[PDB]
Parts: structure tokens; sequence; C-alpha cells
């Protein structure tokens, strides 16, 4: 039980997928870093 | 009551063999650690 | 007899692990004078045997004692024979002490010397990469050069202050 | 508090009440300006299941829970002692609190199961036949969700769901 | 590990990079004379 | 007892109490107000 | 953004590259400013002189320092 | 091609293999693998992963040393989160400059 | 040491017997335990290879604790092979049909999936209550320390720690409690 | 009375810093073992006519008990005490390299 | 494919996933509670 139809990461049923807390982390990591471009850019 | 000397073994006669070899190499100054032979030129 | 910040004792009051005191900086200042004191007057004394040492060399660290033998993995521009001197000592140890460089040992604490005793090169490495269904092939083989250095002495001075 | 004896003496009936010693708080709480028992000595978030000493001042002689009326907790920490009551019941740590049993009544003997951090009641709860796939995933509860602001000492947070 | 605390010091996150231990010279001659400067 | 997603007291003398895990109706003027959470 | 990259010299990742900070050079930055790290650079000794152009470092501090001596310092 | 492609392997194997070992002496002296490895770094203790686990094995009583130094820093970092910059640097966290 | 070289090796290599008390623990802590002995994980010359694991011995395996509503909630399933030998039994049924099942189910699944786990499990020695046998007791070596505190009951606490928690409420003089 | 470690298994660890605070010095001499905590080592362990001579108990056991008593007598599995064929035992290598 | 426009909630794409956790509303929280001040 439990199949997922078709392939896994495609088409319109597709098998779900979470973010977990250091995923959350990383992409806020690289945000901070362009937020700091934007203000050496700016001068 | 002071240790001399500690040897390990597979059976009390061998242990206690072997702590007595121990506590020759201590006595006469073959331990393993003891300091290396000076090959250096003689001054 | 409650302070205002005082909270009554349960399992969570307080954090799990005990607290740690650490020593007065004063009163630790001597004490520290006087463990190095004690190890340097080891050192003039001679109250140790066999030292080891972890030396770094060729980008890569070696845990090192007299008559070692270690291979490194490049050639060197040595003739066979000739004494060198191990520069990057990162630590020296005896049977009851041990000294740590941060990150590198002085150079008059500790002596590391060693000698080219062989230069030779590697045995063959098959370098094979392959694809399928790509008539995807290619074989290369190398060897690469090396150097045998033994290690003759490790010696060390009191010139810990 | 108040007491109540019941005395039939020459097939008459007496119905009469009795204040007894009744205990008092502690003086000087570290927060007066606290504005339930809880907050007034500084333990919101800081205290558990298995503070019985805590507990045990919330609960009737039989294990029940007192009026919220009457100990003063607000509705937050007073919910929250009330599901840390039920999970100290459930792992046994009350032994003295036990239901009241009518005369003539002794339980039968129980298979002895020990338990902590019990949510639920264990009759009420079915088993997990299928657990579903790794995305969704049916998963048995630990602790209670009303403690999940309780003051974490480790970096990882408490875990609700095993 | 210890990137960025070294980045804190004011060091190579890397300890492989600018610094004595990478820098200074491997070896030299017993007698004294210096080593040939490491192509790196 | 029928099976309801939402359970409404259908009478005063209707009462709501949660046993074995779910919510119940229950009624004991009417007996067919009895519901079952579902 | 693959062609700007190539522009800015910046094909070997964590490679430090010098930019003059003008607005024609940050028009560019601008496009690929998700891909890089901009800092300013430093000069705590001043521009680096002929006598010691050999003896420069960049720090990760973004410091050019003019001298660069692989000593402990005595104070 | 296994024969090349090993080469990558052998060398993650070889690391694996030092963590492990270096966790389990570490666990000895009541240190989590982490704790033991960050602490030597802000100490300026550049001993790799590969000499630290030789020294767990063959120089037992010089790896406690390192486990309690890295304690003892573990230890430094604690107070001086707790206080406010009141407190003087610890003794063990002061950081050789090089310039 | 200044060992000879064969009885260097024997020591360095030898087996160690642990014993773990179950009473009131998770067998899941239990088994995290257990399974980096058996391994011989808690050994810095640990090697795959070196077939460097330890002897466990865990009593009092019939009073493990589970945390939650695991007792009804976690079922262990197999199957017989034929048709309709699909089985799957609670924690509750499982423990009282085989007190040491829970805590060697726990254990063999955290253990490598090789041909090594079931020499690890020959090494394993699981025992309901508190009865040793006395071969067994004699080879013991180190008793590991409970993973779980074990939280103390309301009529354990002595009268100092009951009088040194304040009361925080005062109850009206005329109600019935 | 801070230490970073208990001192009563291994070895007594100081830590120090030198003056100028460039080196660690670590003194750590070997604690022996207390002679309270030691056992004494067990040494203990007719007019028969006719002399007691070696008897020998060694019955042959079969494949199947013989490998039983093996693998409970070392705790192991039975699958190590079968047999291998002459593929296998011919390609071990009986003349090893041997490092010390 | 699907168009822009579904019946069902269309599953985003991954990074588009992690901006919405990481841009998701984050109530002012006091530093005490203001049930347990007069
Ligand atoms: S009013 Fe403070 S916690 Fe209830
Ligand atoms: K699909
Ligand atoms: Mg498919
Ligand atoms: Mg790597
Ligand atoms: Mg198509
Ligand atoms: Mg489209
Ligand atoms: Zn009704």
């Amino acid at each position: 039980r439990g199949r997922i139809p078709g392939r896994q990461w495609i088409g319109k049923h597709r098998r779900p997928r979470f973010v977990s807390l250091r995923a959350k982390q990383n992409m806020i990591r690289r945000l901070e870093i362009e937020a700091e471009n934007h203000y050496w850019l700016s001068m | 009551k002071k240790l001399i000397a500690e040897g390990p073994g597979e059976t009390v006669l061998v242990a206690e063999e072997e702590a007595a070899r121990v506590a020759l190499r201590k006595l006469y100054g073959f331990t393993e650690n003891r300091r290396p032979w000076n090959y250096s030129k003689p001054k | 007899s409650y302070l205002p910040g005082y909270v009554p004792k349960t399992s969570l009051s307080s954090p799990p692990w005990p607290e740690v005191v650490l020593p007065d900086p004063v009163e630790e200042t001597r004490h520290h004078a006087e463990v190095v004191k004690k190890v340097n007057e080891m050192i003039v004394t001679g109250q140790y045997g066999r030292l080891f040492a972890v030396v770094h060399f060729a980008s890569r660290q070696w845990k090192v004692t007299s008559e070692d033998l270690i291979l490194i993995g490049n050639e060197l521009d040595l003739a066979c024979g000739e004494r060198i001197r191990l520069e990057k000592v990162l630590l020296v140890g005896a049977d009851n002490f041990t000294l740590l460089g941060k990150p590198l040992l002085g150079k008059d604490l500790v002596r590391v010397e060693a000698t080219v005793i062989e230069k030779t090169e590697s045995w063959p490495r098959i370098i094979m990469r392959f694809r399928k269904r790509k008539n995807f092939k290619k074989k290369r083989i190398v060897t690469t050069p090396q150097t045998v250095l033994r290690i003759n002495s490790i010696e060390i001075a009191p010139c810990l202050l | 508090f108040r007491e109540v004896v019941e005395t039939q003496e020459g097939k008459t009936t007496i119905i009469e009440g009795r204040i007894t010693a009744t205990p008092k708080e502690s003086p000087n709480p570290p927060n007066p300006s606290g504005q339930c028992p809880i907050c007034r000595w500084n333990l919101k978030h800081k205290y558990n299941y298995d503070d019985v000493l805590l507990l045990s001042q919330f609960i009737r002689p039989h294990g029940g829970m007192l009026p919220r009326k009457i100990t003063g907790l607000c509705q937050e920490e007073h919910r929250k002692i009330e599901e840390c009551v039920k999970m100290a019941h459930r792992a046994g740590l009350l032994p003295n609190h036990r239901p009241r049993l009518p005369e003539g009544v002794v339980p039968k003997s129980k298979p002895q199961l020990n338990r902590y951090l019990t949510r639920w009641a264990p009759g009420s709860v079915k088993p997990i036949y299928k657990k579903g796939p790794r995305w969704n995933r049916v998963r048995m509860p630990v602790g209670s969700p009303l403690l999940r602001d309780n003051v974490c000492y480790s970096r990882t947070p408490w875990k609700l769901y095993h | 590990a210890g990137g960025q605390w070294r980045l804190q010091q004011g060091l190579a996150a890397n300890p492989s990079g600018y610094g004595p231990l990478t820098e200074l010279p491997d070896w030299s001659y017993a007698d004294g004379r210096p080593a040939p400067p490491m192509k790196g | 007892f029928k099976n309801k997603t939402v359970l409404k007291k259908r009478c005063k003398d209707c009462y709501l109490v949660k046993r074995r895990g779910r919510w119940y109706v229950y009624c004991k003027t009417h007996p067919r107000h009895k519901q079952r959470q579902m | 953004e693959k062609d700007i990259i190539k522009m800015l010299g910046l094909e070997k990742a964590h490679t430090p590259q010098v930019h003059k900070n003008i607005p024609s050079v940050n028009a560019k930055l601008k496009v690929v400013k998700h891909l890089i790290r901009i800092k300013p650079l430093k000069l705590p000794q001043g521009l680096p002189a002929e006598e010691n152009m050999s003896n420069t470092c960049l720090k990760s501090t973004g410091e050019l320092v003019v001298q660069w001596h692989l000593k402990p310092v005595e104070q | 091609v296994k024969c090349t492609k090993a080469r990558y392997l052998k060398k993650k194997n070889m690391r694996t293999l030092w963590i492990n070992r270096i966790t389990a002496a570490s666990q000895e002296h009541g240190l989590k693998y982490p704790a033991l490895i960050g602490n030597l770094v802000k100490c300026q203790v550049e001993l790799n992963r590969k000499v630290l686990a030789d020294l767990a094995i063959y120089e037992p009583k010089t790896f406690k040393s390192l486990a309690a130094l890295a304690s003892r820093r573990r230890h430094e970092g604690f107070a001086a989160a707790l206080g406010d910059g009141k407190e003087p640097e610890g003794i063990f966290s002061r950081v050789v400059q090089y310039h | 040491s200044s060992f000879s070289r064969a009885p260097q090796q024997w020591a360095t290599f030898a087996r160690i017997w642990y014993l773990l008390d179950g009473k009131m623990q998770p067998p899941g802590k239990l088994a995290a335990m257990a399974s980096i002995r058996l391994q011989g994980l808690h050994k810095p010359v640990y090697h795959a290879l070196s077939d460097c694991g330890d002897h466990v011995v865990i009593m009092n395996t019939r009073h493990i604790a589970f945390s939650g509503n695991k007792w009804e909630q976690k079922v262990y399933s197999s199957h017989t092979g034929y048709p309709g030998g699909f089985r799957q039994v609670t924690a509750a049924q499982l423990h009282l049909r085989d007190p040491v099942a829970i805590v060697k189910l726990a254990i063999y699944g955290m253990l490598p999936k090789n041909l090594h786990r079931r020499t690890m499990m020959e090494r394993l020695h699981l025992f309901p209550d508190e009865y040793i046998p006395e071969d067994i007791l004699k080879n013991l070596v180190e008793e590991l320390p409970q993973p779980r505190k074990i939280p103390k009951r309301l009529d354990e606490y002595t009268q100092e720690e009951i009088d040194a928690f304040p009361r925080l409420w005062t109850p009206p003089e005329d109600y019935r409690l | 009375t801070y230490s970073p470690l208990p001192d009563d298994y291994n070895c007594n660890v100081e830590l120090a810093l030198t003056s100028d605070g460039r080196t660690i010095v670590c003194y750590h001499p070997s604690v022996d073992i207390p002679y309270e905590h030691t056992k004494p080592i067990p040494r203990p362990d007719h007019d028969q006519v006719l002399k007691t001579r070696l008897e020998e108990k060694v019955e042959h056991l079969e494949e199947g008990p013989m490998i039983e008593q093996l693998s409970k007598m070392f705790f192991t599995t039975k699958h190590r005490w079968y047999p291998h064929g002459r593929y296998h035992r011919c390609r071990k290598n009986l003349n090893p390299p041997k490092d010390r | 494919g699907s168009k822009a426009v579904t019946r069902h909630r269309r599953v985003m794409h991954f990074q588009r996933q992690k901006l919405m956790a990481v841009t998701e509303y984050i109530p002012p929280k006091p530093a005490i509670h203001p049930s347990c001040l007069p």
C-alpha cells in the first residue's frame, strides 16, 4: 500500500515534499548574504 | 602494597607470569617506552 | 526568604547539567606557572624516555617517533642520505607530559630530524573510465613519485617559561 | 477545609459539618504581582507531569481536579495542570489518590504495564495496524501539546509524536 | 568544523588557507641552511 | 446511533459526551437523536 | 547570468576578485547579486607600494595588509 | 573502473572510521564528538582526525589531556555566554594573533 | 605497556561483559545502548571486520516502560508464510506472551543489516526478572547507568523535600475538599 | 577543586599555559591501582591401591552436536564452523605480509 | 503539464515551498504574558 501514481516527483499527483528545519536555515543564511550585497551596491 | 608491575593474560597463571616479565623489564631498563638508542655522531 | 527570581525546585526549574565553577584567574595563573616549572625541570633532568611528535609535512599530519618511516607521496629534491629538520611540530608527547602548539610549537622547544633513505615511484595506478552504450572507454596508467623518510631523533629543550 | 460526618443514633440521622485545619500559602511569594499561584512563584513553563509536589496541591483526595474558581489558576495553567495530573495518575506517581471504592469491591488483578507521558486513556486507543507511507506516517503521540512552551534546555525541541 | 569560528578571529575559514601552518617552510637542512621555497 | 461528521443536539434533552475517544450525542427522551462521531 | 559571471572573472568559486565600485560594474553585479558575495576592500595600511608588492595578503575580513610576517604579535 | 572510483570511497570511509573511533574515545571521557572537535579548534589545536584517532589508540593519556582541554574550553564558553561582558576572557580562550 | 606481544593483543581485543537494568526504562534507549556495545562502537580500536563486540546482559526486561500510548498503539507484524498467516499483535499482547521479545526486537532492528547481526545477538543475554544465572553473573565487569531517570512517586518524597516546596495557594476554609 | 574530567581512572591531568601563552603544557602521570581495590589471586583449586591413570573423556561428537557445542562455547552462530570448499581454501594467502 | 489555474491545489516547486515556509507571519510575542500582570 501507499503507492504514488506514475513517477514520484512529476505529474498531477506527486509525493509530498516537506521543508525541514535545516532547509529553512539554509535559505535564510543566503537571504542574509544577498541583503548585505544590496547594501554594498547602494554607494 | 605498592604496584611494581601489572600483566594481562588469558589465565591467572599466564597473567602472573607476564606481570613478572613486566617487572623485570622495568627493573633492567628495557621498557618499551625507554629512551631510544642515540645514533648521533659522537661529540 | 525568597528573592525576586526565586523558583521552587521542580524538574525544569534549573538546567539538567551540574553547575561548573571555574578557578580564579589570579590563583590559576600561579598554579599554571608551577605546572610549567615542574614539567620544565623534567626536561632539564631528562625524566623522559621515548618521545613522539605530530608533524605537519606535505599538507598532512604524521604521528612519528624515533626510527619511524613515512612515505611522502611526492618528490622532495633531496639526495638520498641527506638529513633534514621537520619544522612544523604540532605536538610533542612523553610518558608523563605533552606539549601542544597553538598551532605550532616554537623551533627552540623541539627539533625533529629525518633522513631521506629512498626515492622511488609508486606501483602502477590504473585510471579507467567507462559509460555504457556510448562507445566511451579510456585507460590511463600513472606512477607517482615517492620519498621514504626515516625519523632519526626527536629532541626537546628546557625552554618552557 | 470542611468535613461532613453522618451518624445514626437511636434510629435518627444527624448531618453535621466541621471546619478542619486549613493550609496557608507560604509567605513572601517571589512575584507578588503574579495573577495566579503559578506566576506568583515564577513557575510558568517550569513544571512537568512528574512534579507531584506541585500537582498534588490542586487535586482532591481521590485524585480529581479542583475547580479553577477555588484554586485561582488561570485557564491556561489550569488546563496544563489538568493534563499533568492525568499523566501523573497514569504513570503511577499518585498512589495515595486512588478512586473511592464502595464497600465489598476488590478490583480484579489487571496486567501491570509501566507507562509515562501518556496523553490518552489506554482503553480508548486503537492499534496502529497500518502505519502509512513515510510521507503520511501515523504517529504515536507522546506527552501533551499543552506543555509545548515548557522551557527547553536542549537544542532539539520536545518531540510530541513518535 | 570551526569554519565560522575561524572567520570570527580574522582567520581563513579553512586552516589550509593563509597562516603559518601552511605558508611556513615544511623543512630545512639539518645544518641550518634553508630549503628552496615550496612550489605551492 | 447514526454516524455524523457534525454532531448536533436535536432537543433540550440531548447531551454531548466524549467516550472511547470520540464524541457522542445521547438522548434519553428521544433515543433516535443518538449520534456517533464519524 | 552565466555570461556575466565569466565577464567578472568569477568562473572559479570561492576565489576573491577585486572590481571597481562604479555604476557600470554595479549594473553587472546586480544581475548576478544572488550568486555572489560582495564586500568592501579595506586598506588599513594604505595601498601597496612597489617595495611591498610581494608581501601582501588578503584576509578574510576584507583587509588587504601590505606586510605578512607569519609571526605572532609581540604585543 | 571500480578500482578507479574506489579511490573516492577509500578517503570517505577512512574519515568515517576516524570519527567513529574519536567518538568512542570521547565518550569514554563523557564528551560528545562535536564538543571535542569544536572546542579543540577554539584552542588553536589543529590536529586532524587521523592523528586524533591514532592518539586515542596508542597515546591514551595524551588523548585524555586533549579531552580535558576541550572540556575546559567548552566550560569557558558557557561562562562567557552567561556573562554580560563583565568577565575577562578565559585563560584558555585567549587566541594567539599572527601577522 | 611493556607487555609481551601476545598478551598485549589479547587484552586490547578482549570481550567485556556489561550489565543493564531495564526496570522502568524505555526499550529503545536500552536498545541504543546495547547496540553500540554489541557492535564494539564504544572502543577506539573499532573496525567492522575486527569482531570486537562485547557481551550485554539486560535484566528486568519484564518491567520496561513505553512512553505515551505505545502499549496499545505499537503493533508487531509477522507472517507465517502460509495463506492467512499475517499476524499483528500490540506491544501489550506481545509483552505478556514473551517478556523479552520487545527489547530483543528493538535491539535486532538497530544492529547493522548484515551477516554479523545474528552473531552479535548471540552476545545478548536478556532476562525478564532479577534472576541471572551464576555463570553469567560471575563474568560481569561493569553495570551501565540507566538511560532514564525514574521519577519519584509522591509517597517516596521525604518530609524535608515536601516542606521545602512552598504552599502556593490558600484554600477557602469553608470548602469541602 | 575544579577538574575538567575525573582523575581516578586513567591519569591525573593538569593543564597549564606558558607565560607567553603560546604553548599548552599537559602533565599526565599514571594512576596506579590501589592495593585495596584488588582481589587475592585464587591459588587454591585416600587409600587407592591402583595407580590412577589418565582417562580419555574426549568422546567423538557428530558434526551437528559438535557445532552446537562450539557455537555455545564461543557465543557464535553455527555457520562459522562448517567447512569451505577447495576453491576458497586454496585462495587464502598462507604467507601474508606482516608489519611488525 | 497542468495549467496555472486548477481545481485542486497544485503542488508547488520545492524552492517555492521553502520560500513560503521562510516568509510565514510571526506574531509579536510579549516578554511577559499580559494575563500575568495587573
Ligand atoms: S496568571 Fe500567571 S501563569 Fe496564570
Ligand atoms: K506522478
Ligand atoms: Mg511509479
Ligand atoms: Mg569530506
Ligand atoms: Mg508529453
Ligand atoms: Mg503550463
Ligand atoms: Zn434529543
